[PDB]
RNA sequence: ACUCGUGAGAGACUGCCGGGGUCAACUCGGAGGAAGGUGGGGAUGACGUCAAGUCAUCAUGCCCCUUAUGUCCAGGGCUUCACACAUGCUACAAUGGCCGGUACAAAGGGCUGCGAUGCCGUGAGGUGGAGCGAAUCCUUUCAAAGCCGGUCUCAGUUCGGAUCGGGGUCUGCAACUCGACCCCGUGAAGUCGGAGUCGCUAGUAAUCGCAGAUCAGCAACGCUGCGGUGAAUACGUUCCCG
C-alpha cells in the first residue's frame, strides 16, 4: 500500500464533501440509505459518464444532484427517464427526493470520465498504449490542465502475467497539499479478467 | 492590581500580588498546607530569592490542572511574571536564571503499534 | 538436537524425513543450537513446477540462520534444504580458524579496514 | 449459577414428558436434547438419554445429582492420551 | 553520539543542603519516579550518619565520595584485530558517577532492615574505609595495574 | 459474507420487532419483583414457549451493504474497511484523517 | 422571556456564516442578541485497521468535529419570531430553537 | 498455647495468629475476635487460661474448623467425583475444574513439568 | 478583570551582530525573544523489490457443486492437552504489606442510554427514579501513585496469589461443556531467574491511575487514547546489525 487516496488527504482543504446534512441519532440510516442511492444510480446509468453524485437532505426532502459529460442520455425528453428515477428513488424511502441533472464543463479535464473512457476503449479491442497516449493528449490540450498521469495495470492485452503501466506527462505532486489533484479510478471489463484504471490530474493549486 | 498567569504541562496558575507581607494564600490553603515537599517551595521562592524581594509581597493564587510538580513550575513562572510587571528593570536578573521562560514540554501522544509514546513491543528473533 | 516441524496440508512421512536430515547438521554447528524449526508447504497451484517449499531456522547460540528452498516432492526440498543449511553455516562458523585469515598480518605489507595505523612522528621525516 | 429469584430451569420438553411419565408411576428411558435444564427432585428415578453431540447416554438419576445439569453427566470431548 | 557529544543536564542545587552532589544522590536512588521517597530516604541517612558521628553530613558524604572515587578502569579494546583489557585513565565525572553508583548498589545489598540504615552504614563505613565500595575501588585499581601491560595502545 | 446468512440477520430483526417488543419484555417485568407472583406463573416456562428468533441476545450487527459481521461500527452501521474507503471519498459528512 | 438558539455543524465556516446571518435577521427585526457564543469543539476520533486481513500494525484514524455556537435574544416580538421560521440556511448546519 | 489442637505462633498478635487455625482466615479471626471481646492486637504469649477457654468454647461452638473441615471438604469433592458429573473426572485425572485452559498453562494441577 | 472555550491575526525569517569560511553554499558563538537555526509531535511513504498477504470485506477470469460443496434447525466444536514456541500480566517484598486521615488531572461517553439523592444488603448488588441529547445532569463533587499517622520486623512471612470447597449477584431463552463479579474458607510455585536476547536519548525510559471502541454480558492482563510522578547515560565509531 503506498499512495494514499489523494481525495481524502485534501478533504478538509481543496477537496470538498460529496454528501452534505447533519444527522445525530439518524446518521446510520442516512448513510445507508445515501449508499443505496449511490449504488442504485451507478448501476442503472452507465452510458452517459457519471462523474459525481452528490446527496444533500434535510428533513423530509431530500435533494440529489448529479454531474454527467451527457446530460440528455439520462434525462427524459418527456421526463420518462426522470419519471423512473423519480418513481424508483421514492421507493428508496427517501421521502420527497428531488433531482438537478446538471453538466461538466469540460469532459476532458475531469479524472473520473477520463478513466470511465480509457477503460471502455480496453474493454473491447484497443491496445492499452493507444488509450493511454489518447487520453493524456486530449486532456492536456485542455487550458487548464498542468499534468496528467494515467495508469492501469492488470492482464492487459489479455497475457497470462499482470503488469502495470504508467505514462506522466507535465506536473503532478501528490505530496503536495494545497495542489489540487483530481483522482479518478474505474475499473475495465474484459474477457480474461477485469483491469483497472487510474488518473491523476493536477490544475494548479488553490490558496 | 496585577494578575498573571503561569503554564507548566496541563497546569494554570492565576496569581494576583499585592505588596502585603510574605503571606501565601493558595486557593485558601498556605504553602505548608499546599505543597508539603521543600523541593517545591524551593521551586516555587526562587524568583523571590534572585530578586531579594522576599517577605514584602502577599500572595494569592488560582491552582487548577496538572498535579502538585506542574503547579509548583506554573505558580514559579507566574510570580516571575508578577515581578517583571511590578519592577520592570528586574528583567535580566530573572531571565538569565530563566524564569521568564514557559517550558514547553508535555506528554508525548502514544504512537499506534507501540505500547508507549516510544517503548516499543519486544521482538524475538528466533 | 531437538527439531520442531510445522508442515501443513498433506505431505506424508515429509517430517520425519525432514527431522532427521536436519537433526545431523547440529555437529557442524560450531556453537551450540537453542531452537529449531522447519515449515514445509505445497501450492494449491497445479501449473507450479516446484510446488513444494521447505524453510528452515535454527538459533546458533543467538545468531539467526534460515533457508528456504523449492522443490517438486518433499524428499527432494529437505535435502536442498540441508545443503542450503550446511552452505551457511560453513559461512558462519566465526571461530578462529574461520577468521585466521582476515585478521590483518605483516606490519607494513597490505592494508584493511581493522589495520593498524602507522605511527607517524610530530615533524616530517626530511 | 443461576440467580435464585429466577428459580431453577427446566425446558418445558421433558418438563411436561416427567410429569406424564410421573403420573403412573412407571420410569421409561427418556430421549431428551436439553443439557441446560437443571434436575429437579422429581427426576430421582427417570433415566434420560441426554445427547451428547453424536449420541444420546443413558442417565440415571439419583439424590446426590440434584441441582445440577443434565449436561455435567453427558462428557462431550473424548481423549484418552498421547 | 555518532554526530558528536550530547549536552548534559544541569540539575539543580538541592535546597535543605545546598550541594550538587546530594541531588546527584538522590537521583540515582530514585526508583520508578517516585522523587519524594528517594529525598526521604537520602535526607534521613545524611541525618542518621550525622547523629553518629556528630559532625556535618556532606563532609563525611565527600570523605566516602574520595574513598570510594576511582582513578583507572579497564575497558575492552579491539585494536588490529584483538581485544585485550587496557587500563584507561576516568575523567572526574565518570568517578564521581561510579562512585556514586557503586554507593547506591552496595547499600542496596547490606542488611540493616531498612535502606535508610542500610545508607547510612554503606556511607559511614566508605568514610573509614571499610566499605564494599572501597573494596570494589580495590579491586578495580588492582585490575587496572594487573593489565599495564596493553596501556599503550 | 454469505447472501443467505445477511438475510437471515433481517429476519430476525423483524422477529425481534414482532415479538420482543411486549411479549418478551412483559414476561421479564414479571420476574424482576420477587413480590410478583412468578412461579405459579410459569412467565420463565411462556418465555421459553416463544421462538429463540425473540431474543435480541441472537443479533448481530452485521455492515449494511457488506455483510462483514466484524469489524462493526455503530455510528455508521458499516465494517472498517467499508468506512475506511468511504470516509477518504469524502462520502461521509464531517469525517477526515487525524492530527494531534 | 427569551429563547435560546443552538447551532451544531461540521464546518466552522458555514456555522459561521449562519450565526451572522442570524444576528443580522434578529438586529433588522429589532431584536437585542447576546451575540454568537462559542463553545466546546466536540471531537469524536475512530482507529481502523488500513489492510483488509492481517497487519494489524497500520492503523488510521479519523475524526468527527462538531462546532457549535450559542445564539440568545431578548425582547421576542412576533416579527422576529416570524422572521426566525422564514430563514434559509445552509443544511449543513441544523438549528435547535428552544 | 494449644488451641483446638493447633500450637499459635510463639509472638503474633491476635487476629493473625488465630488465622493459623485450619479454618479462620483474616475476615473470621477479626470478627469473632470482636464478638468474644479479646483484644485483636495482643501478643501470643500474653494470654491467659480463661482466654483460651473462651476461644475454644467459642470456635467449637459456631464455627467448624481443623479435622472436620478437611473431611467434610473430601467428602464433597469424593461425593462430586462419584456421580461421574464433569468435576468428576477432572478430579480423577487431576486437570483444573473451572474451565481454564489446558493448552500451555495449568502446571498447578498438572504438577510439575515432564518431558516427553 | 484574570483563566477558559473558539474565530481572526501577529510571531522565527540565519531577521541582526561578531568570527570562520572561494566572499559561495554552509558553519560557530552572541543579543532580542515564549520559542533559534527543518522549535516538539503528527498526517504525507518516489521508481520499484519480495509472483509478500488477502478469491474468507468486496469484486472478478477460468474450473467445479447444484436433489448437493446450496439451504433451515437442535445439540456439540472452534475452549480438547505428554509437550514446544511467542507476546503479556502478577509476583518473589520493608524504596514494602495492611488500616485510618488527606491533596492535586486530562481526555472521553451517555435516549428506550447515563443514570444521582434516599432506602435495603457486608459485597457484588436490589428498589427507586431527580436531572440530562447534555461546558448545565450522570460518569460521583471524579483518580492512583503522593503526603501524614499507626502497625507489621526480614519469615516462604501480615510477601505471593494460583488451585480447590461452600455460598451468592447480574446479563441473557439459557452460564454443564463454556461468562464476569461478590463473600467465607483454602494458601501452590515463586528467594530476582543459564546460554542467549529486547526496548529506550527527555517530559523519554520506569511507574500510577482514567477513558473509549467492539459489546445483553464478558475471557480486556489485549488494542486505541488521556493525564500524574518522573530518572541515568552517550568517552567515541575498533567491533555486531541494517
Amino acid at each position: 500500500g503506498q499512495k494514499i487516496n489523494p481525495h481524502g488527504f485534501r478533504l478538509g482543504i481543496t477537496t470538498e464533501w460529496k454528501s452534505r446534512w447533519y444527522a445525530d441519532k439518524q446518521y446510520k440510516d442516512y448513510v445507508k440509505e445515501d449508499v443505496a442511492i449511490r449504488k442504485l444510480l451507478a448501476t442503472g446509468l452507465e452510458r452517459a459518464g457519471i462523474a459525481d453524485v452528490e446527496i444533500e437532505r434535510t428533513r423530509d426532502r431530500v435533494r440529489v444532484d448529479i454531474h454527467t459529460a451527457r446530460p440528455g442520455i439520462v434525462i427524459g425528453r418527456r421526463g420518462t427517464e426522470a419519471d423512473r428515477i423519480r418513481a424508483d428513488l421514492e421507493k428508496l424511502t427517501g421521502k420527497q427526493v428531488q433531482l438537478n441533472i446538471l453538466e461538466v464543463k469540460n469532459p476532458e479535464s475531469q479524472a473520473q470520465l477520463v478513466a470511465q473512457g480509457v477503460a471502455e476503449q480496453l474493454s473491447n479491442r484497443v491496445a492499452f498504449r493507444r488509450a493511454m497516449r489518447k487520453a493524456i493528449q486530449s486532456a492536456m490540450r485542455q487550458p487548464n490542465v498542468k499534468g496528467i498521469r494515467v495508469q492501469c495495470s492488470g492482464r492487459l492485452g489479455g497475457a497470462e502475467m499482470s503488469r502495470s503501466e504508467f505514462y506522466r506527462e507535465g506536473r503532478v505532486p501528490l505530496h503536495t497539499l494545497r495542489a489540487d489533484i483530481d483522482y479518478g479510478l474505474y475499473e475495465a471489463k474484459t474477457t480474461f479478467g477485469r483491469i483497472g484504471v487510474k488518473v491523476w490530474i493536477y490544475k494548479g493549486d488553490i490558496v | 492590581p496585577i494578575q498573571t498567569v503561569g503554564r507548566r504541562k496541563e497546569a494554570v496558575v492565576r496569581v494576583r500580588l499585592v505588596p502585603g507581607t510574605g503571606q501565601f494564600n493558595l486557593d485558601g490553603r498556605t504553602l505548608e498546607n499546599y505543597f508539603p515537599n521543600k523541593v517545591h517551595q524551593q521551586l516555587i521562592k526562587a524568583p523571590l530569592v534572585t530578586v531579594d524581594r522576599v517577605d514584602q509581597f502577599d500572595i494569592y493564587a488560582h491552582l487548577d490542572g496538572g498535579g502538585p510538580s506542574g503547579q509548583a513550575g506554573a505558580l514559579r513562572l507566574a510570580i516571575a511574571r508578577a515581578l517583571i510587571l511590578v519592577q520592570p528593570e528586574d528583567r535580566p536578573a530573572l531571565k538569565k536564571a530563566g524564569f521568564l521562560t514557559r517550558d514547553p514540554r508535555a506528554i508525548e501522544r502514544k504512537k499506534y503499534g507501540l505500547k508507549k509514546a516510544r517503548k516499543a513491543p519486544q521482538y524475538s528473533k528466533r | 538436537m531437538d527439531v520442531d516441524v510445522s508442515t501443513d496440508g498433506e505431505l506424508p512421512g515429509a517430517a520425519e524425513y525432514a527431522r532427521e536430515k536436519i537433526g545431523r547438521l547440529s555437529r557442524r554447528a560450531h556453537r551450540p543450537v537453542l531452537h529449531a524449526r522447519v515449515r514445509l508447504t505445497r501450492h494449491g497451484d497445479p501449473a507450479v513446477e516446484r510446488p513444494v517449499i521447505a524453510q528452515a531456522n535454527l538459533d546458533v547460540n543467538g545468531r539467526q540462520v534460515r533457508a528456504q528452498v523449492e522443490g517438486v516432492n518433499a524428499r527432494e526440498a529437505v535435502d536442498r534444504l540441508e545443503a542450503r543449511l550446511r552452505s551457511r553455516l560453513e559461512r558462519i562458523a566465526e571461530h578462529w580458524e574461520a577468521r585466521r585469515g582476515g585478521v590483518p598480518a605483516e606490519a607494513g605489507r597490505e592494508w584493511r579496514h581493522e589495520s593498524e595505523p602507522a605511527r607517524r612522528p610530530g615533524y616530517f621525516p626530511r | 449459577p443461576r440467580s435464585l429469584k429466577k428459580g431453577p430451569f427446566v425446558d418445558d420438553h421433558l418438563l411436561k414428558k416427567v410429569d406424564v411419565q410421573n403420573e403412573k408411576n412407571t420410569k421409561q428411558v427418556i430421549k431428551t436434547w436439553s443439557r441446560r435444564s437443571t434436575i429437579i427432585p422429581d427426576f430421582i428415578g427417570h433415566t434420560f438419554a441426554v445427547h451428547d453431540g453424536r449420541k444420546h447416554v443413558p442417565v440415571f438419576v439419583t439424590e446426590a445429582m440434584v441441582g445440577h445439569k443434565l449436561g455435567e453427566f453427558a462428557p462431550t470431548r473424548t481423549f484418552k492420551g498421547h | 553520539p555518532r554526530k558528536g557529544p550530547a549536552p548534559k543536564r544541569p540539575l539543580v542545587n538541592d535546597p535543605v543542603y545546598g550541594s550538587q552532589l546530594v541531588t546527584q544522590l538522590v537521583n540515582k536512588v530514585l526508583l520508578e519516579g517516585k522523587k519524594s521517597l528517594a529525598e526521604r530516604i537520602v535526607y534521613g541517612a545524611l541525618e542518621q550518619a550525622r547523629e553518629k558521628t556528630g559532625t556535618d553530613p556532606v563532609v563525611t558524604l565527600k570523605r566516602a565520595l574520595d574513598n570510594v572515587k576511582p582513578a583507572l578502569e579497564v575497558r575492552s579494546r579491539r585494536v588490529g584485530g584483538a581485544t585485550y583489557q587496557v587500563p584507561v585513565e576516568v575523567r572526574p565525572d565518570r568517578s564521581t558517577t561510579l562512585a556514586l553508583r557503586w554507593l547506591v548498589n552496595f547499600s542496596r545489598q547490606r542488611r540493616e532492615k531498612t535502606m535508610v540504615e542500610r545508607l547510612a552504614n554503606e556511607i559511614l563505613d566508605a568514610s573509614n574505609g571499610l566499605g564494599a565500595s572501597v573494596k570494589r575501588r580495590e579491586d578495580t585499581h588492582k585490575m587496572a595495574e594487573a593489565n599495564r601491560a596493553f596501556a599503550h595502545y | 459474507a454469505k447472501k443467505s446468512k445477511i438475510v437471515k440477520n433481517e429476519q430476525r430483526r423483524e422477529l425481534v420487532q414482532r415479538y420482543a417488543e411486549r411479549r418478551a419484555e412483559l414476561k421479564r417485568t414479571i420476574r424482576d419483583p420477587a413480590s410478583s407472583p412468578e412461579r405459579r406463573a410459569a412467565a420463565v416456562s411462556a418465555l421459553q414457549r416463544l421462538p429463540r428468533d425473540s431474543s435480541p441476545v441472537r443479533l448481530r450487527n452485521r455492515d449494511v451493504v457488506d455483510g462483514r459481521p466484524r469489524g462493526h461500527l455503530r455510528k455508521f452501521g458499516l465494517s472498517r474497511v467499508r468506512v475506511r474507503e468511504m470516509a477518504h471519498r469524502g462520502e461521509l459528512p464531517g469525517v477526515r484523517k487525524a492530527s494531534w | 422571556q427569551k429563547i435560546r438558539i443552538r447551532l451544531k455543524a461540521y464546518d466552522h465556516e458555514a456555522i459561521d456564516a449562519s450565526a451572522r446571518k442570524i444576528v443580522e435577521t434578529v438586529t433588522r427585526t429589532g431584536a437585542s442578541v447576546v451575540g454568537p457564543v462559542p463553545l466546546p469543539t466536540e471531537k469524536n476520533v475512530y482507529c481502523v485497521i488500513r489492510s483488509p486481513h492481517k497487519y494489524k500494525d497500520s492503523r488510521e484514524h479519523f475524526e468527527m468535529r462538531t462546532h457549535k455556537r450559542l445564539i440568545d435574544i431578548l425582547d421576542p416580538t412576533p416579527k422576529t419570531v416570524d422572521a426566525l421560521m422564514r430563514i434559509d440556511l445552509p443544511a449543513s448546519v441544523d438549528v435547535n430553537i428552544q | 498455647a494449644r488451641l483446638v489442637g493447633v500450637d499459635l505462633p510463639r509472638d503474633k498478635r491476635m487476629e493473625i495468629a488465630l488465622t493459623y487455625i485450619y479454618g479462620i482466615g483474616r475476615t473470621r479471626s477479626n470478627e469473632i475476635l470482636a464478638a468474644t471481646g479479646i483484644d485483636k492486637n495482643m501478643r501470643t504469649k500474653d494470654l491467659t487460661d480463661d482466654q483460651v477457654t473462651v476461644l475454644r468454647d467459642y470456635i467449637e461452638g459456631n464455627l467448624k474448623v481443623e479435622g472436620d473441615l478437611r473431611r467434610e471438604v473430601q467428602a464433597d469433592i469424593r461425593r462430586k467425583i462419584e456421580i461421574g458429573c464433569y468435576q468428576g473426572l477432572r478430579h480423577r485425572r487431576g486437570l483444573p475444574v473451572r474451565g481454564q485452559r489446558t493448552k500451555t498453562n495449568a502446571r498447578t494441577r498438572k504438577g510439575p513439568k515432564r518431558t516427553i
